[PDB]
């Protein structure tokens, strides 16, 4: 587990968070639907609810 | 002679692309006073009872 | 008669009010007295809301000496209030500038100026700032010139 | 073209163009650029009393007449550059810090780093270059991502050596 | 606090001429020997913490057994003061970067004031010696950042270990210096840290008592309030300070109970139920309830919602929390949130 506590000497701000997250195009039998993007390995790496 | 009003610099989730477009297309088609009332009178339950 | 009320309170009729003041620990006070020329009704004609400016808890304000009384009671209250937000460290820029050691504005500038000379005009200028009638870290300033004038080199 | 001429040190060309500025009818977006161009040219010449009195009136009317924050920021840093170039940058210390924490909440990386260069530049003209080297070293990774500040960034590196 | 300096060479030449004119004797060599003894610049001819011989003491007695002689002696004392002040500043500045702890400045103060007992130059009614000492203390505080941080750590260490007399000595020394690091913040920080640690030691893992916050407050007061009042200097009967201390104790108690609410409600119930009634008297803000419910849900979800846990015990502990939370919250809105 990484612990990146906020430090004044670290000005390396992040912009990927500000930019909106991507989406995915998956088509089922009925129609083409749009779902939020998840990394192929994010299901077992996602932030756990528990 | 310039009553320059102070613009309220209000400021959180970023959400996704599809949600933002759905929200805008959906929107395409007293409250403060009540808040003040909750602050004008406090420390008791008199106002709810009289209502 | 002085009448002390909370903020969201109905003040009496404007024509019968002579002066109003706001005082609270924090924001600096604002007191306005209504003379015959302008009445309270005319003053509040634009709006019944008066705005207040926020004071500043700045490190540069307390360069060397604390002009503030800094009561122990209010200090403890402020510490408890800050802990409440913290419960709900070097993360502030004021601590960064404190760590950098450039807290005293005048001392760093005069230290830079004295780095080398000491022509007569600036020498008399430094003497004038030292012998100022009222200033802040005057005693700290006196020692550097002594160090610059007669210290190791 | 004039901005390119300032970088290429074609002071004769820009001086003649500034003569055209005062009697032409320009759009507001065009006004500010030439208004901003005039500030940068005076900094290059060396005369700073007129420019310093001139730059702040622009920003003061860049906050009342038009609430343009981007041009308020862009105008602000030349005054920082004017002060510190005259060997007196400590006066700018209160001003730079108000923008640092202000733009940290906003999160614009270019804004934070430009203020960072001015902060390191302040600290190196006071005689405390030791900590500036320590501070620049931790953030050196995130300051090379911006191309137009590398020339100012690389130039500071040989100075520290 | 303006202090004059007239250069080492000029004052030395003035001293030699004054001694030669007034005394008409060859004590100039002995005068130079004395000056070296008081001068800390040269470590071979100074005192090095050793009492002077009979020669030096006799010269002092000669120097300290009409009007023109009196004013010449007064100016001679002024020149001696200037020479001593110049010497101590140069020596202090020589070792300025070598200071990292309070004990260093006290030993240097003793090193400087060692000749003072053997030669009285500072008048009793004028506290000059204290003035330049406070000036050097102020400069060291306001120029050496490492020394400032070391002072913070040392005072924190002293207050953690109940070393109250040295803490009072440290606080008085800082107050005399009147530096940028004001003593009020250190006292506030030290007291806050101490009360937090005392609260953590006492009211942790205990829930079966009633009105225990007053017991802890009374115990901490009887154990430390007199010492703290002596440190601050405020009267022992300061009501507002005690009230703020009590408010901080109850805030810390709320924080600890919010952290431990899972074991409070799951295991200690119903033995800890009394504490719940006390807790109900304290919570007043919606943020408190939200923090409580989210922390409890995370712990309940982290531990109880595991399928590896037997379902019978799971529902048993669940309903135990339901009755526990119902006692805590008569409204039951938190019950709806946990249920949902």
């Amino acid at each position: 587990p990484l612990r990146y506590e906020p430090n004044n000497r670290d000005f390396a701000c992040n912009i990927i968070d500000d930019l909106p997250k991507l989406i995915r195009f998956v088509k089922d039998s009925k129609r083409i639907n749009i779902v939020p993007y998840t990394q192929p390995n994010s299901l077992w790496r996602g932030p756990d609810e528990d | 002679c310039k009553v320059p009003l102070a613009k309220n610099r209000s400021s959180k989730k970023p959400s996704d692309i599809y949600s933002i477009l759905s929200e805008i297309v959906k929107s395409a088609s007293g409250r403060s006073l009540k808040l003040n009332a909750g602050l004008i009178f406090s420390e008791d339950k008199r106002f709810t009872h009289v209502v | 008669v002085i009448r002390e009320i909370s903020t969201p309170c109905l003040l009496p009729d404007f024509s019968k009010i002579k002066s109003i003041r706001v005082k609270m620990h924090g924001y600096f006070p604002l007191e306005v007295n209504f003379t015959k020329d302008y009445s309270a009704s005319d003053f509040f004609s634009g709006g019944t809301i008066i705005y207040i400016q926020r004071k500043s808890e700045s490190v540069f304000e307390n360069k060397a000496s604390f002009r503030n009384v800094e009561d122990i009671h209010v200090a403890l209250k402020r510490k408890a209030a800050e802990s409440k937000n913290y419960s709900r460290g070097n993360t502030t820029s004021s601590q960064l500038v404190e760590s950098l050691g450039i807290q005293d504005l005048t001392m760093v500038e005069l230290d830079t100026l004295l780095s080398a000379a000491l022509t007569d005009s600036e020498s008399y200028n430094l003497g004038l700032l030292c012998s100022d009638k009222n200033s802040g870290d005057i005693l700290d300033c006196q020692l550097e010139l002594w160090y610059k004038s007669f210290g190791p080199h | 073209v004039a901005f390119k001429a300032l970088e290429e040190d074609d002071f004769l060309k820009v001086k003649q163009y500034l003569l055209k500025s005062e009697s032409l009818e320009l759009d507001y977006d065009q006004k500010i650029n030439l208004k901003y161009l005039r500030v940068k040219y005076l900094v290059k010449i060396g005369d700073y009393d007129l420019s310093m009195r001139l730059i702040n009136q622009y920003v003061k009317e860049c906050c009342e007449e038009v609430a343009d924050s981007n041009w308020r920021f862009k105008f602000e840093i030349e005054s920082i550059n004017v002060l510190l170039l005259s060997d007196v940058g400590i006066r700018s210390l209160p001003k730079i810090i108000k923008l640092i924490d202000e733009y940290k909440e906003i999160g614009n990386p270019l804004r934070c780093v430009i203020l960072l260069l001015k902060l390191c530049e302040v600290l190196i003209q006071v005689g405390k270059s030791m900590e500036a080297e320590c501070l620049i070293s931790c953030n050196l990774s995130t300051i090379l991502e911006f191309p137009f500040v590398r020339k100012k960034t690389d130039e500071l590196l040989e100075s520290l050596s | 606090q303006i202090t004059p300096t007239r250069d080492l060479k000029v004052i030395t030449d003035e001293l030699q001429t004054l001694s030669s004119y007034i005394f008409h004797t060859n004590i100039v060599d002995d005068l130079n020997s004395l000056l070296t003894w008081m001068s800390p610049n040269d470590a071979k001819s100074n005192h090095q913490l050793r009492p002077p011989s009979l020669r030096i003491k006799n010269i002092i007695k000669v120097l300290f057994p009409g009007n023109t002689n009196k004013e010449l002696q007064l100016q001679l004392f002024s020149t001696l003061k200037e020479f001593y002040i110049f010497q101590v500043r140069y020596h202090f500045f020589l070792h300025f970067n070598n200071i990292n702890y309070l004990k260093d400045i006290q030993r240097w103060e003793n090193y400087y004031e060692f000749p003072l007992r053997y030669v009285p130059i500072f008048d009793v009614n004028v506290n000059d010696w204290a003035l330049e000492l406070n000036s050097l203390r102020h400069y060291l505080l306001n120029r050496n950042i490492k020394f400032k941080n070391n002072l913070r750590t040392r005072l924190d260490k002293l207050i953690m270990d109940d070393d109250f007399d040295l803490a009072d000595n440290l606080i008085q020394w800082l107050k005399s210096a009147n530096g940028s690091l004001s003593s009020t913040e250190l006292i506030v920080n030290a007291l806050y840290s101490k009360i937090n640690k005392f609260c953590e030691d006492n009211m942790s893992r205990v829930w079966n008592k009633r009105f225990m916050i007053m017991e802890t407050f009374n115990k901490f007061i009887n154990q430390y309030w007199s010492q703290f009042s002596k440190l601050v200097g405020c009267p022992e009967d300061d009501h507002e300070l005690t009230t703020t201390v009590f408010n901080c104790f109850e805030s810390n108690f709320l924080r600890i109970r919010t952290n431990e609410i899972f074991d409070i409600c799951v295991l200690a119930y119903p033995d800890s139920k009394v504490t719940l009634l006390e807790l109900r008297k304290i919570m007043k803000d919606f943020k408190d309830y939200t923090n409580i419910v989210t922390t409890f849900l995370s712990d309940f979800k982290k531990y109880i919602l595991n399928p590896s846990v037997t379902t019978v015990d799971a529902l048993l502990r669940y309903v135990k929390t339901i009755k526990a939370f119902l006692v805590l919250d008569p409204t039951g809105r938190c019950l709806h949130s946990i249920t949902t």
